[PDB]
């Protein structure tokens, strides 16, 4: 969806920051980690996916 | 989603009793003193401060965004030059906001070739609402207005391409 | 006044004493109602004691 994932708070809102922050840097972890496994595991099935073809 | 800036306190017809024409140095247009253009510094006419009061009731079918200041003279010379009273008071007043604001005159470091800040405050009017401005000094009271319809909640960039 | 000069943020600490009943306000500050005025340039602020048992 349409969406901005920048915010400004002043220098009596670092509460709030700190939670902006966590949300984001929690976001790019798990998309970082999910990306990244999921591109090994699917490698791995498509050359087996090959593999078989050629073996059948 | 759609801005227009119109006005809702026409210099023209609404402050007789005042000057209405101060410029500030700071806020230099071609060489020559200025000021915001869509609010205006009131000040005393023929030595007279006299009490203020406004209203403006909103009908546009959609929000209405109001901005104001306050003024805070650097010395209680400026003050007494200014508003000829040592003590004022800016109330602003509608159906959901309400605040009273005084003068802090304090000597404050130069910025800009000045001593006195002024603060600037808004507020969001809904349909069918009401704002109501009093003052006896300090008030940098608005000129034009902006009705909007809110869009899809984006941002900003700051960028140089 | 302080004017900060350190090149660094400076954390500044005070306090508004309200005393319980009237006559220790009256014993200490001389002064049935006070004021404390904090003003600085991102900051501004007025106290006024609170006296109350
Ligand atoms: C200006 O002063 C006159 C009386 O001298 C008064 O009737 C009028 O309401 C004042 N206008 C404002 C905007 O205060």
């Amino acid at each position: 969806q349409f969406t901005a994932v920048g915010k400004e708070f002043n220098k009596l809102e670092r509460r709030m920051e700190n939670l902006n922050k966590k949300v984001d840097d929690g976001f790019i972890d798990i998309w970082t980690y999910n990306a990244e496994l999921l591109v090994l595991l699917e490698n791995e099935r498509t050359l087996d996916f090959h593999d078989s073809n050629v073996k059948n | 989603s759609s801005f227009e800036r119109f006005e809702i306190f026409p210099k023209e017809s609404s402050w007789p009793n005042h000057t209405t024409t101060g410029v500030s140095a700071s806020c230099s247009h071609n060489g020559e003193s200025s000021f915001y253009k869509n609010l205006l510094w009131l000040t005393g006419k023929n030595g007279l401060y006299p009490n203020l009061s406004k209203s403006y009731a909103n009908n546009k079918e959609k929000e209405v965004l109001v901005l104001w200041g306050v003024h805070h003279p650097p010395n209680i010379g400026d003050q007494r030059a200014l508003y000829h009273k040592e003590n004022a008071y800016v109330s602003v007043v509608s159906s959901h906001y309400s605040r009273k604001f005084t003068p802090e005159i304090a000597k404050r470091p130069k910025v800009r070739d000045q001593e006195g800040r002024i603060n600037y405050y808004w507020t969001l009017l809904e349909p069918g609402d009401t704002i109501i401005f009093e003052a006896n000094g300090n008030l940098i009271a608005p000129r034009y207005a902006f009705a909007l319809s809110r869009g899809f909640g984006s941002g900003i960039i700051n960028s140089n391409a």
